[PDB]
């Protein structure tokens, strides 16, 4: 009936700290080793740390060294992860995970594999007050008969942002891409519309960028 | 160069250019194989380990009872009966007890009495079956003489790890410029695990005989099921005391942990690593295939520079000598001049090397190497290097009948 | 770019067979025990293989594991759409004294015609140039399976600095889209003869190019 | 009777037993450039450059691939030589040589096919050994194993004499007497 339940994660700020916990129920918690493994949004699994059956052995990823501290309470079957001095790139869904071994040996580590997994806990390191976007025009010049022109919605926070074209008069041909989180904590996206090349200089195209967290309502002409 | 510290060490010898040598690998023990015109290799069994064993039977060594109930009946008023009498979670007892006017009955004699108690099992121990699919031996191989006590072998060419199962007793281990070793290890002669159960009691583990396990006087269930299982022979932990007219106190015996601990005084002990078990009782008859093995520098030139001592030559438990030398030359890789002369004028080799055909592998200056020598009895000279800057060191070896 | 390297994506028709590799060193995969973990869309990882070639109970015999030298392989046969998932190889590393996962491999079970990515590349706008910043925008849409790798070129050399790229997301019509932004200072954008964006999808590579002048 | 070749010009010699020396290894950490050894560009040296996993666990600040390179001075111990026989310095005697070379290896001689000889997988040179010759393709006898933090273990193949010999099974057995060679 093995079950692990993560908890203690939320919308924290950088520089500060947090303490994740994991509740185990279905095994002799004080007999198995425990793992912390995090996963950035839409990224790969990154093994964070491991602690042994009694707590005499701890190992950390080189990214979380001197900043994170794994521990455990065998008395109540709980797993603790202590993260201080956080960063943006620590933002991830944090999973705790049961090993198969307790790591009571030299041969333990080479045979180790993560047996049972929890369900995770979102840990977001957000560091920006609300911010309206800066809108720029992506222009075409010279696909045979079609051409694509758009709007760059740069540096905003937080989600979401809505974009129309010619105040809803233009829809078919519009593709608004999902946004990216930059190396600073602000969001940028792009919205494109594909129109006949012939109608470029004979038809006005205006993108309507609406950001509601801040009160930003900016409209832009896109002309070649 | 392992084994030198090990107490239970063997020295298996080769032939002329043979192909097979038989060895026996005991846990904690070690075998030094020295085949003629072959590099000396160390074979040692490092981990017997079991896993995914099928549970056979669990015994209870600490139980509790709650909400007991008794039923009484006067003579000529039939057998006593409770509804909780048929419940398997409840253990019961029938008895006849004296009744009369003095306690509600119309005539003096024997009345029927029954008493039941709810059987819980606080703690239990579990015996598991040891199938060949559960065993996994691990053997370590290390060619004598490398760069420099522990394990960091994945990079070293002189050191290799292999794993063996009863359903896969064959393995090969590459040793870099030394070729490769072969292993055909009989797991039948390993240990008769067909007459052994794996006992688990509160993080403590043992290997027990099947018949002794079957003869344990405790409540028990077979295999295993979720929630609450059906316990057989509950009377091993639940006794009835002295029956009264309308009652009969029921008491659970104390914990039987220490009792079993004592019953297991001589039993084989197992270590615990999560869902894995880790034995230290080792026996493996193995056949070593040796024709794919080779010396590294058969055609190296000798080392012309000076050797020096780094440690002062020590005597092992088996009479051999370990030395550690530092080679200042850069003409590596070359062949190490190392023999033992009883007469320094003729340099006529006496005794033998254990580290067969020692070789410096690095061409960087001030390298290190451990040589093991098998001196003759009495006085002799350990001689290393050549010419003027050679090391001649007086040695003495003691006697027999341990 | 990874300690254990497995291919970013792999694809196969239903009922077929697919294998995913991950390669390492003697210090990890070579000597230690390799384990495989399946991660379905929006779900916690799940143990698929242990001890390099053993299956946990509940895992069907369609899944297989193998290990040779410093590389390990996972084999999925009798493929089903339910198998569509991100697959990870993992093992302890003895040199680095660190447990390591593979880069991940997105398995797609093809249920529709493959679609080449549509690519549009925009140069930095003049308004942005007079905001003292510069940004090239590479837009990739309508491609199946949802897995592309992006690259940025200067004039005849690769570019790695200042590249923020999204991960493929389900289009409204079950295709996928992604975007990649390259950051620059106006001097860099004025220097080079041209900048290029290179999308790679199912072995093919589409390249677009923009010039300042 | 006396079928005899006169003086011969050496085509190409293959080394079949080789040795290494002055073996060295350099390894840089991540964000600290590629590794360098003095004799890396030396022509008498066989080298191997690769990327190894570096981190705290093996003496480095940041995680990632570091550049490793190992170099060993290749030298020949035993080689076989090939010779071209033209119908010019040949002499028949009684009481097709545009497809054949005169192979000599450790005082034993054969006449072998041109293509077979030209496509054997061993280190080789062309011309003649006046000392200090350039050995082409030394990786045929020296391989590099176990990419590792501080080093990389080199392995030299043993004498390929037996393999070469067993290859020359169905080959035309020849013989020599001094500076000439007795045919048949």
């Amino acid at each position: 009936e093995v079950q692990l339940v993560e908890s203690g994660g939320g919308v924290v700020q950088p520089g500060r700290s947090l303490r994740l916990s994991c509740a185990a129920s279905g095994f002799t918690f004080s007999s198995y080793a425990m793992h912390w493994v995090r996963q950035a949004p839409g990224k790969g699994l990154e093994w964070v740390a491991v602690i042994s059956y009694d707590g005499s052995n701890k190992y950390y990823a080189d990214s979380v060294k001197g900043r994170f501290t794994i521990s455990r309470d065998n008395s109540k079957s709980t797993l603790y992860l202590q993260m201080n001095n956080l960063r943006a790139e620590d933002t991830a869904v944090y999973y705790c995970a049961r090993d198969h071994l307790g790591w009571s040996s030299i041969w333990s580590a080479p045979e180790s594999f993560l047996d049972y997994w929890g369900q995770g806990t979102l840990v977001t390191v957000s560091s920006a007050s609300t911010k309206g976007p800066s809108v720029f025009p992506l222009a075409p010049s010279s696909s045979g008969g079609t051409a694509a022109l758009g709007c760059l919605v740069k540096d905003y926070f937080p989600e979401p942002v809505t974009v129309s074209w010619n105040s809803g008069a233009l829809t078919s041909g519009v593709h608004t891409f999902p946004a990216v989180l930059q190396s600073s904590g602000l969001y940028s996206l792009s919205s494109v519309v594909t129109v006949p090349s012939s109608s470029l200089g004979t038809q006005t195209y205006i993108c309507n960028v609406n950001h509601k967290p801040s009160n930003t309502k900016v409209d832009k002409r896109v002309e070649p | 160069i392992r084994c030198i510290g090990v107490s239970n060490r063997d020295f298996v010898e080769g032939m002329s250019g043979g192909t097979w040598v038989d060895v026996v690998l005991e846990h904690g023990g070690c075998v030094t194989v020295m085949a003629q015109d072959k590099p000396t290799v160390d074979i040692e069994l490092v981990t017997t380990t079991v896993s995914n064993m099928a549970e056979v039977r669990s015994y209870c060594y600490e139980a509790s009872i709650s909400d007991m109930a008794s039923d009484s009946r006067c003579p000529t008023q039939g057998e006593a009966y409770l509804d909780k009498q048929s419940d398997t979670q409840y253990v019961c007892k029938r008895t006849l007890v004296d009744r009369g006017w003095g306690n509600g009955c119309g005539l003096f004699g024997k009345g029927s009495l029954v008493t039941c108690a709810k059987f819980a099992c606080s703690k239990k121990m579990t015996g598991k079956s040891i199938q060949p699919e559960n065993l996994e031996y691990r053997i370590m191989l290390s060619v004598h003489g490398s760069q420099h006590n522990d394990t960091g072998h994945e990079t070293d060419e002189n050191r290799a790890k292999v794993e063996i199962t009863p359903n896969s007793p064959r393995a090969e281990a590459t040793l870099g410029g030394f070729g490769s070793l072969g292993l055909d290890c009989e797991p039948r002669t390993g240990l008769d695990f067909s007459d052994l159960y794996y006992l688990t009691m509160n993080n403590k583990h043992w290997l027990v005989h099947k018949e002794w396990f079957h003869d344990i006087p405790l409540p028990w269930h077979a295999g295993a099921d979720t929630g609450t299982p059906h316990w057989n022979n509950k009377e091993a932990l639940v006794e009835f005391k002295d029956a009264h007219a309308k009652r009969q106190t029921v008491v659970v015996l104390g914990s039987q942990e220490g009792a079993v601990h004592t019953a297991l005084a001589g039993a084989l002990e197992a270590e615990m690593d999560g869902a894995k078990g880790r034995l230290s009782s080792g026996h493996l008859k193995c056949r070593l295939k040796m024709d794919k093995l080779r010396l590294k520098g058969v055609s190296y030139s000798l080392c012309t520079a000076a050797f020096t001592f780094t440690k002062i030559p020590a005597e092992t438990l088996h009479g051999t000598v370990t030395v550690e030398v530092q080679y200042a030359g850069t003409d590596g890789p070359c062949k190490v001049p190392a023999q033992m002369a009883v007469d320094m004028q003729t340099l006529t080799p006496v005794g033998r090397l254990i580290t067969a055909n020692p070789v410096i592998t690095e061409s960087t200056e001030n390298s290190k190497m451990m040589l093991e020598l098998d001196p003759p009895f009495g006085d002799s000279y350990i001689v290393i290097g050549v010419g003027e800057k050679k090391i001649t060191h007086h040695w003495h070896r003691s006697g027999s009948t341990i | 770019q990874s300690v254990l390297t497995q291919p970013p994506s792999v694809s196969a028709a239903p009922g077929q067979k697919v294998t995913i590799s991950c390669s390492g060193s003697s210090s990890n995969i070579g000597n230690n025990y390799v384990s495989w973990y399946q991660q379905l869309p929006g779900t916690a990882p799940k143990l698929l293989i242990y001890d390099s070639n053993k299956r946990p109970s509940g895992i069907p015999d369609r899944f297989s594991g193998s290990k040779s030298g410093t590389s390990a392989t996972l084999g999925i046969t009798g493929l089903q759409t339910g198998d569509e998932a991100d697959y990870y190889c993992g093992t302890w590393d003895s040199s680095l004294s660190v447990w390591v996962f593979g880069g991940g491999t997105k398995l797609t079970v093809l249920g529709q015609p493959k679609a080449a990515p549509s690519v549009t590349l925009f140069p930095p706008s003049s308004e942005e140039l007079q905001a003292n910043k510069a940004t090239l925008v590479c837009l990739i849409s309508d491609f199946y399976p949802g897995a592309v790798t992006v690259a940025w070129k200067a004039d005849s050399s690769p570019v790695k600095a200042g590249v923020e790229t999204t991960t493929p997301s389900k289009q409204s019509n079950n295709k996928y889209a992604a975007s990649s932004y390259l950051s620059l200072t106006p001097e860099q954008w004025k220097s080079h003869r041209s900048y290029s964006c290179q999308v790679t999808h199912e072995g093919s590579t589409v390249e677009k190019t923009v010039a300042p002048t």
